[PDB]
């Protein structure tokens, strides 16, 4: 059925819509057994011809597709079936042949061969092949043990009159001897010329084992050869099948795409014919892809690469056609539509289903038995570039399709195995991969002039998904590899940048001040490079100035000093200084919203990044670690950090106007790791007792309140539902750091009794039952956790704890 | 992976259960039941 499907589907028939969903069924249902080495279950493991064939079938559809008139009921319906195709399709399949003939119910053309010119300097052993192939009939028959004899034989069951040549007579050697003409005339015929190697021109013992090693080319040619047998006979087949009307045979079906076990005779024929021609010295003579590019990987990421120019064509003079006169000519609008409604969800889902695959390693083998190679890793990451490119300064234009093309960034920024990209890779990738950078770059630097359009494609695409590649570095250590050279210097005035963006105190900087916290927060997390603390900065080996030539920094404008390259990023302990007196004067997140979404991320990004840098681990491998820690955070350090993060909450509890509690906790996650015993008492007993105040006097309120029952109790009510609000809001913003930090010295109190801790758990307790006793605070819970979707993170925060 | 506490959920009472340890090739254990709570560590970090 997969077969008359892989017949049916690439011809887009209106009447194919049925067939298409089939297909989206089938592999959304079964997609394991198809992908997965290991297999699904007691089903097991897919079959090679069955691979073929939705491959085929899918490159097929591909091509019908982006050569089809653009219609919006047949690509809707026709994308998730590309979707689930490819998803169960493996990446690493290499195909049985990468190159044959193709061709193309069914109508084979024959072969005229008998018009076709025939010389006789062949006729003579293509005569003595088909007196020895009814030789070979006849040892056929004594391998059966029906022994050939003259006479008639009814116990033979077999060719009854088969003689010696001598006595056989030719008329019937004539109507044996025709079919092998005809056979090896076609052979002649197409475009293959034969003659005697050596010099030359019943029943044979020696055979002819088709089995054999043989020549790509020569056996390639050995599969058309039996692909024309099958036209030859597939022709009078069909002349039969079109007289019945209805059905086909199971062998009227092209040579390629039909099954392994029915083509047998057909490719023991022309197998068993050209081992003839080798053994008994006949030469005839009528593409070389590496296995690499022979995948299926490598087969689409070409195609990928083709639609990259082809887009950025006609999308260019679209937006330069509308923006003069709004003419609404296009060059091939079913193409352009095509990519538009069919490519970005596939490639959303494609490298997020193959993803695993794209990272995965030779060396580092992260799938489950399935690796990508080198090749297909750095042209993956120039296909990202060029995808960048595409849409560089011009996602404004696109506003039907910015959500789908923002997103395929995100996923292209994720699985960017770039380890093997420097690394016997192509400069020229890597140089599109520094474009990548400067363009980013120079593109921020015009976003902090006008910040003191460009800004709103900065505000959308670019913010986004350069956070998503500095996460991707720092959680897959990819610092070596894809920052190194000019684009250290181009992150460097990009953090310069942010920066002074955090500096800038404007309205719309303050808006966008989130995502650029986000962005410094990742960079910080993937920077091999001490900026903050400069005072060892010339140990750290990744710094410019002691890797980088000086040369280069005289050539690049390097003041040959990084306070000099950015002197707005202060002194860790200044900064320490700063919060101190802003903890001890209990000041506003009014007053320091700079600090909050741009270097609370960078530091507490710092020192978890930094820790092995630093004093905080002296390094285990001693003659590994022989320069001494250019870093200054410390246990110390991350212990007083945490305490002016806990100083900081305490002082605005208070406060109402205050959302950023949630990306607070999320950045304060890791840095509330390895945090000394002593904080429990000094920060995290006063603040739950004052939350433990809090839940008793408000619950108290809640008690007059539901005393009584009435339209004044309705307004009360709406008065502690805010009350409410803010009591969640504040629990679920400090609880996901206490859950680690109980984690972390657990066993230090089951070992020995706590008091701090055991108050701590009366503290929650109490707590507790505040929540069980008051229904409000309930159902505010429920109400503030998913309308503003905290769940997620509660889900995420109790998955890693 | 889904950030479930429990491995195995949903077992049926059976004929019950033994504690039993698998060792490949080359490979040292020390299947300690808990005939001595002193001898058996971390039952107070989880379990007593």
């Amino acid at each position: 059925l997969l077969r008359r499907l892989v017949f049916d589907v690439p011809i887009l028939n209106e009447f194919a819509k049925m067939p298409l969903k089939l297909l989206t069924n089938h592999y959304e249902r079964c997609w394991k057994y198809y992908c997965l080495p290991t297999g699904w279950a007691n089903f097991g493991v897919t079959s090679e011809e069955e691979l073929h064939l939705t491959r085929k079938l899918f490159w097929g559809i591909f091509d019908s597709l982006a050569h089809k008139k653009y219609d919006q009921e047949l690509y809707r319906m026709a994308m998730p079936c590309l979707c689930a195709i490819a998803g169960a399709l493996p990446p690493d399949y290499v195909d049985a042949s990468y190159s044959s003939k193709a061709e193309k119910n069914f109508d084979p053309r024959p072969v005229e061969t008998l018009n076709v010119i025939i010389p006789e300097k062949l006729d003579s052993f293509i005569n003595k092949f088909a007196e020895y192939t009814h030789e070979k009939w006849a040892f056929d028959k004594i391998q059966n043990n029906w022994s050939y004899g003259e006479n008639v034989d009814e116990e033979l069951k077999t060719h009854p009159m088969l003689r010696p040549y001598k006595t056989f007579s030719e008329k019937d050697k004539e109507i044996y001897r025709w079919p092998i003409k005809e056979s090896l005339k076609a052979m002649i015929a197409w475009e293959w010329t034969i003659e005697k190697a050596r010099e030359g021109e019943y029943n044979p013992q020696p055979p002819d084992l088709s089995g054999v090693t043989l020549s790509r080319e020569l056996q390639a040619m050995a599969e058309q050869l039996a692909e024309n047998y099958h036209n030859t006979w597939g022709r009078k087949k069909k002349q039969e099948l079109e007289a019945k009307g209805g059905g086909t045979h199971p062998l009227l079906v092209p040579y390629d795409t039909l099954t392994a076990k029915e083509k047998a005779r057909d490719r023991e024929k022309a197998q068993e014919l050209l081992k003839f021609l080798q053994m008994n010295g006949y030469a005839v003579t009528r593409l070389d892809t590496s296995s690499i590019e022979k995948r299926f990987a490598f087969g689409f990421l070409q195609q990928l690469l083709r639609w990259m120019d082809i887009s950025q064509e006609f999308i260019a003079h679209l937006e330069a056609v509308v923006s003069s006169g709004r003419v609404e000519k296009s060059p091939h609008e079913q193409e352009i539509k095509f990519f538009a409604k069919i490519l970005l969800p596939l490639i959303n889902q494609y490298f997020t289903n193959h993803c695993l695959y794209f990272l995965s390693t030779p060396a580092k083998v992260l799938g489950s038995g399935g690796h990508a190679s080198n090749k297909e890793k750095e042209m993956i990451t120039s296909l990202f570039c060029k995808l960048a490119a595409l849409v560089r300064h011009r996602v404004s234009l696109f506003g039907t399709d910015a959500p789908a093309v923002v997103n395929c960034l995100h996923i292209l920024a994720r699985s960017l195995d770039a380890r093997t990209v420097m690394k016997s890779g192509p400069e020229i990738v890597k140089a599109g991969l520094r474009s990548f950078f400067e363009s980013a770059s120079e593109d921020i630097e015009k976003m902090v002039e006008n910040l003191r359009q460009n800004l709103t494609y900065t505000t959308v695409a670019l913010l986004p998904v350069l956070t998503t590649l500095f996460q991707h570095i720092a959680q897959h250590q990819f610092g070596d590899d894809v920052i190194l050279d000019d684009v250290q210097v181009s992150c460097y005035r990009t953090l310069c940048s942010i920066y002074s963006l955090g500096t800038t105190k404007n309205t719309y900087v303050e808006k966008l001040r989130p995502a650029l916290g986000e962005c410094l927060a990742r960079l910080a997390a993937a920077m091999p490079v001490a900026f903050l603390e400069p005072q060892l900065n010339e140990y750290n080996a990744c710094s410019v100035y002691t890797t980088k030539s000086p040369r280069e920094r005289a050539i690049l404008g390097l003041p040959n000093s990084v306070e000099e390259m950015c002197p707005d990023i202060p002194v860790l302990d200044r900064l320490m200084a700063d919060i101190g007196g802003l903890a001890e004067s209990g000041a506003r997140y009014t007053e320091m919203p700079h600090v909050i979404e741009i270097t609370l991320p960078m530091l507490c990004s710092y020192l978890p990044r930094w820790w092995e840098r630093g004093p905080e681990a002296p390094p285990p491998a001693l003659p590994a670690g022989a320069p001494p820690p250019c870093t200054a955070v410390t246990s110390d350090h991350l212990n007083s950090l945490l305490g002016n993060i806990l100083r900081i909450i305490v002082n605005n509890l208070g406060i109402d106007e205050a959302t950023w509690m949630k990306r607070l906790a999320v950045f304060a996650q890791p840095i509330v790791s390895r945090a000394r015993p002593e904080l429990l008492h000094s920060h995290f007993i006063p603040t739950i007792g004052r939350l433990r105040k809090r839940a008793g006097k408000v619950v108290a309120e809640e008690e007059q309140l539901r005393l009584e029952a009435k339209a004044e109790a309705e307004e009360g009510e709406l008065l502690v539902r805010d009350e409410f609000s803010v009591l969640c809001r504040d629990l679920y913003a400090l609880y996901p750091l206490l859950i680690r930090y109980v984690d972390n010295n657990r066993a230090h109190w089951l070992t020995e009794p706590n008091a701090n801790a055991e108050e701590l758990f009366r503290m929650v307790g109490e707590i507790f039952i505040y929540w069980s006793k008051s229904h409000n605070f309930k159902r505010e819970e429920q109400n503030f956790v998913v309308q503003n979707e905290i769940n997620n993170m509660s889900f995420l925060t109790a998955d890693s704890k | 992976d889904s950030g479930s506490e429990t491995a195995f959920r949903e077992i049926e009472i059976g004929d019950g259960f033994l504690p039993v340890c698998s060792l490949g090739p080359g490979q040292v254990g020390h299947l300690n039941l808990g005939q001595d709570v002193s001898s058996l560590r971390f039952f107070a970090i989880c379990g007593l």
